[PDB]
RNA sequence: GGUUGCGGCCAUAUCUACCAGAAAGCACCGUUUCCCGUCCGAUCAACUGUGUUAAGCUGGUAGAGCCUGACCGAGUAGUGUAUGGGUGACCAUACGCGAAACUCAGGUGCUGCAAUCU
RNA sequence: GAGAACAGAAAUCUCCAGUAGAACAAAAGGGUAAAAGCCCCCUUGAUUUUGAUUUUCAGUGUGAAUACAAACCAUGAAAGU
RNA sequence: AAGCUCCAGUUUUAUGAGGUAAAGCGAAUGAUUAGAGGUUCCGGGGUUGACCUAUUCUCAAACUUUAAAUAUGUAAGAUCCUUGUUACUUAAUUGAACGUGGACAUUGAAGAGCUUUUAGUGGGCCAUUUUUGGUAAGC
RNA sequence: UCCGUGAUAGUUUAAUGGUCAGAAUGGGCGCUUGUCGCGUGCCAGAUCGGGGUUCAAUUCCCCGUCGCGGAGCCA
């Protein structure tokens, strides 16, 4: 047929960055150096050059998997078919920024749980909630079993 | 000119086009002038202040538009002398008129292939002129109110959407508006 | 007169968007500064030229300074101004001076702190006379890495005497030979590599063995003498003080602060202005104070 | 008071004489003009490039179109002050910039100088004297640029005040 | 009252009148013989001080630029959702949402570490 | 814009004002100011080997690219690149 | 189908993004235009002052970027500690983060995981909404 | 009407590598020659209109205007 499919295009409007974010990036984005199972937004910013992912993967959250060398890896999922796998990004940490939204999610839910343990010695706030997670679990914890259980419904039967 | 009547044009046609690189060869804006009578003249002279606002949502013709315009201007400047009063034109004529011409006949239909096909060759201009937009504001003076009224009267029957006369408020009325110096 | 700017503006409101205040004032550039980041050693600014200006020609400093999340924290700092304590009554702006200045540096960056200490594999290196550089770790240097700023690299330039300092300091620290401001260029003894000289210490010394009304306390010799109290082990810098007094203090800075503007809203001046202003206008009437002010009547 | 006095701050100085002669290869000779200009300054001057389409001969732009010398310094005062006797004077204001900057074109052959020494010659080269005050260095080191002001800039009248002082 | 190292947020800090870090917490100027820049000490690369607050950094003070809000414009333009009306095109209706100017306001920066002061 | 006899194409050189409108071989669009641009020097890493992975294509090759580690050097102050 | 084995979703939070209306950049039809500095020519008169171009503050709507988009579908994203022992990249130098070994303490509901083999394509249609071409069309 | 193909001084037509444009004739200029003419010395272009790219465009794109060739099916 006719014309292209293609990694620059459709660009345009996610490419470019605002009159405010225009002009260099700075260097301590790019200094940053981050640990596995950071909570990391994948979005290129226009402004550097090279490391940038397929266009196509932008605004999608992923977790650091692991780093080699100066890019990191990431994990992510895309969509659509049969049997779909996760998919591992080569992507530089230009481009990846933080997400506050777990980490004020991490505080509260351990200065909660602080207030919590307080309620076990001395209080009964719950009470249902107690009942599983005495008798509940280990994994240890943090195991890569998990994933595809995930996995296994992100390509969705009825979607198809 | 060439028939069609408008029946091809009025209804709201296309993602524009009219952009610039994309159309070599346009037939003409063929509005004579925009602003007219006293153009040597500001707004505020003026006590009364006419305008004709649209019911319906078009794409009126370049022709139409020169055609009902100048019909009021021969009301206008018969009535009220070379020297009247003002008027202006609210809309320009710039969307860009695809259509296909004229095939030929040698069996050679479409010669192209078969076909038709992007890349229709111009026609020439219209103008957008959607519901309550305005075409003309003019700016007169109130023993000659009737004047302009019955040029914006012979101006509805020379573009097909259908459109309502009316008095101006805007900011102010004319009196609000003059008090501060 | 141009504004020209105010015009055109949007784009021209973009031009400090890209710096702070940093290329504003003048001194960093980020591409530069990038390079060292990145790689979590520490750069050691050396500024020689050009601080705002804060220093030169009267003086010196260095500052050993890491990256944090706040922003960049100094580890330890040493000035010139401070090297008299320790016995040098010559001039502040010379190599020697220089060089004095980055063992000062180096010898606070090691304090053996920390508890971590690093008293050991060789610390001190001696105030030396060092023909190449010599380290028991050989070809490893870390946890300081040289930041010139502007200054260039210019072989026999101070910002890398300093560097030199540090790495007889107890610092060890990337360098090659052929570029140094070199031994006896601090003097100490020279030379190797393609590039030659073989004196510059000491090139004062040179300088005022040709007859000329300069500076007293003498010659050559007089290098020496500091330059070997400099050698000494004797760290541990200071002071203490009087402290502050009351309050939010000085003469000129009173005039120059206060009411209106603020932090907060100058209010009283804004409005006294306006006020002003209006008054103004009221008895003459044309131009407003920028230079438009009428309408069609 | 605002303040008012006498300082030498607020003062102006020679910033930079640039002597340079845009003649064009072929008509007069390949540099040698330069020969002129070598005796005129003192100094060794560096080729002129052009870049600059043009139009007519002079489509390379790469090679020696022109020749010009900067002196600074006491190298600029010592051509000034023949240069300046040539030309009689009290010469014009028109001359001036804007700026607080002057220029006059006038052959090498003036000023005292051996006609026999050089092989060619040539009006001409513009004589351009640029004066400043101290303070401008902070336009031109590298650096903490920062821009000059128009207070800090020099006046035609400031200009003409001082180089009419001496030597005219 | 904080000048300044090193930064971060990086249009609340772009631009144009004029007051201030300063008798031993600057910039300048002067040695520009020289390592050093050359095409000139200008650039720069170096060694230093008659002293001067004029610029410099930055602090003191005023407008166009701009973010942020309040105020109408007042839920207006537009909009997924379910549907009535119109000759057509087109419109409305309930369900959830909601931009443009206007005028007024705040700010001609912020924040953190240290060289840490008369 | 001003300034310089002659010069118009007039380079040229000079001064001021100049934030991405310039430059960046080549579409488009994006993107950047001690820059990835411009200049000066020095140089060959346009090296060999292997390539995690993406794009190819959601699993399908060549090709491409983004990252290495081994091997080897450069420049560079060196980090690094 | 035949078996194997015993988790799915959603408001809410956070991210970045369609878009299209009025500004900014770039383009700009394209008027009307007062005020007002300056082009460049000649040409008449008593420096002034008729004559054409044209900055500059300044005014009617269109179109492709961008703010803020407004929207709306989206659209991915929802364990901790201590103890010892090991590693690690990076000055005989500073640190984390790895891995282990051991102990401690924590509105929904079968919509559902994996495998072998199998078949009919590998020519569609209409409507609704959002369109793109086409005058239009049971295109 | 589609796709091909062009255009340069009064006129017909050569030509290029992006920096440089010709010939021939026709004419205007003398001398020949009784006098004209043939001959013989001398002379002189907005490279079709158009916008764009570049350092620099006659030369490289894009369009029109005109003059050409080549198609043209089963009704």
């Amino acid at each position: 047929m006719g014309k292209s499919h293609g990694y620059r295009s459709r660009t345009r409007y996610m490419f470019q960055r605002d009159f405010r974010k225009h002009g260099a990036v700075h260097l301590s984005t790019y200094l940053k150096v981050y640990k596995v199972g950071d909570i990391v937004d994948i979005k290129a910013n226009g402004s550097i050059q090279k490391g940038m992912p397929h266009k196509f993967y932008q605004g999608k959250t992923g977790v650091v998997y692991n780093v080699t060398k100066s890019s990191v890896g990431v994990i992510i999922n895309k969509m659509v078919g049969n049997r779909y796998l996760e998919k591992r990004l080569n992507l530089r940490v230009e481009h990846i920024k933080h997400s506050k939204c777990r980490q004020e999610f991490l505080e509260r839910v351990k200065a909660n749980a602080a207030k919590r343990a307080e309620a076990k010695a001395q209080g009964v706030a719950v009470q249902l909630k107690r009942q599983p997670a005495q008798p509940r679990e280990s994994r240890i914890v943090s195991t890569e079993g998990n994933v595809p259980q995930t996995l296994a419904p992100v390509p969705y039967e009825t979607f198809i | 000119m060439a028939r069609r009547p408008a029946r091809c044009y009025r209804y709201q046609k296309n993602k524009p086009y009219p952009k610039s690189r994309y159309n070599r060869a346009v037939p003409d804006s063929k509005i004579r002038i925009y602003d007219l009578g006293k153009k040597k003249a500001t707004v505020d002279e003026f006590p009364l202040c006419v305008h004709l606002v649209s019911n319906e949502l078009e794409q009126l013709s370049s022709e139409a538009l020169e055609a009902a315009r100048i019909c009021a201007n021969k009301y206008m400047t018969t009535v009220s002398g070379r020297d009247a009063f003002h008027l202006r034109v609210r809309v320009h004529p710039f969307h860009v008129l695809r259509i296909n011409k004229m095939l030929s006949c040698a069996g050679a239909d479409r010669l192209q292939q078969g076909m038709r096909g992007a890349w229709g060759k111009p026609h020439g201009l219209a103008a957008r002129v959607d519901i309550g937009q305005i075409i003309f504001s003019v700016r007169t003076k109130d023993s000659n109110k009737d004047v302009v009224v019955e040029g914006l009267r012979r101006a509805r029957y020379k573009f097909p959407g259908q459109q309502k006369i009316i008095l101006s408020k805007k900011w102010g009325f004319t009196n609000l508006d003059r008090p501060e110096y | 007169m141009a504004f020209q700017k105010d015009a055109k503006s949007s784009a021209y409101s973009s031009r400090f968007q890209t710096p702070f205040r940093r290329r504003r004032e003048g001194k960093t550039d980020y591409y530069q500064r990038k390079r060292l980041v990145t790689q979590h050693k520490a750069k050691y600014n050396t500024p020689k030229y050009r601080l705002v200006v804060r220093f030169t020609n009267k003086d010196i400093i260095c500052q050993i300074i890491s990256s944090t999340i706040t922003g960049d924290v100094v580890l330890a700092a040493a000035y010139s101004h401070e090297l008299p304590r320790y016995g040098i009554t010559h001039g502040l702006t010379n190599w020697a001076a220089a060089y004095a200045t980055g063992l000062l540096i180096a010898r606070r960056t090691l304090q053996r702190l920390g508890l971590d200490e690093t008293y050991k594999g060789v610390e001190e290196v001696e105030g030396e006379y060092e023909l190449t550089e010599a380290v028991e770790d050989g070809p490893r240097p870390f946890k300081v890495f040289l930041d010139i700023g502007l200054q260039r690299t210019t072989t026999g330039a101070r910002v890398f005497g300093a560097l030199k300092g540090a790495s007889d300091g107890g610092l060890y620290v990337p360098h090659s030979e052929n570029r140094f401001p070199g031994w006896d260029f601090e003097t100490e003894e020279i030379d190797p590599e393609l590039l030659r000289s073989y004196i510059f210490g000491g090139h004062v010394s040179q300088y005022m063995e040709e007859l000329a009304d300069d500076d007293e306390e003498r010659f050559s010799e007089l290098f020496k003498g500091y330059l070997a109290d400099d050698i000494d082990a004797d760290s541990l810098e200071d002071i203490y003080t009087s402290a502050h007094e009351a309050i939010r203090a000085d003469p000129a800075f009173k005039p120059t602060e206060k009411k209106f503007t603020k932090e907060q809203y100058a209010a009283e001046s804004k409005k006294y202005r306006q006020t002003k202003l209006s008054k103004e206008e009221r008895a003459a009437r044309v131009a407003a104070k920028i230079a438009a002010l009428a309408g069609q009547q | 008071m605002s303040a008012k006095a006498q300082n030498p701050m607020r003062d102006l100085k020679i910033e930079k004489l640039v002597l340079n002669i845009s003649v064009g290869e072929s008509g007069d000779r390949l540099t040698r003009a330069s020969k002129v200009l070598e005796q005129l300054s003192g100094q060794t001057p560096v080729q002129s490039k052009a870049r600059y389409t043009v139009r007519t001969f002079g489509i390379r732009r790469n090679e020696k179109i022109a020749v010009h010398v900067t002196v600074r310094g006491p190298k600029a005062e010592e051509i000034l002050e023949r240069g300046l006797k040539v030309k009689e004077y009290q010469l014009r204001d028109r001359n001036f910039s804007a700026t607080g900057n002057f220029g006059f074109g006038i052959d090498e052959h003036i000023d005292l100088g051996i006609k026999y020494d050089p092989s060619i010659g040539i009006f001409g080269m513009d004589f351009y004297v640029v004066m400043n005050r101290p303070g401008a260095r902070v336009t031109r080191r590298k650096r903490c640029k920062g821009t000059v002001g128009n207070s800090h800039k020099t006046t035609k009248e400031d200009t003409v005040s001082w180089f009419k002082q001496k030597y005219d």
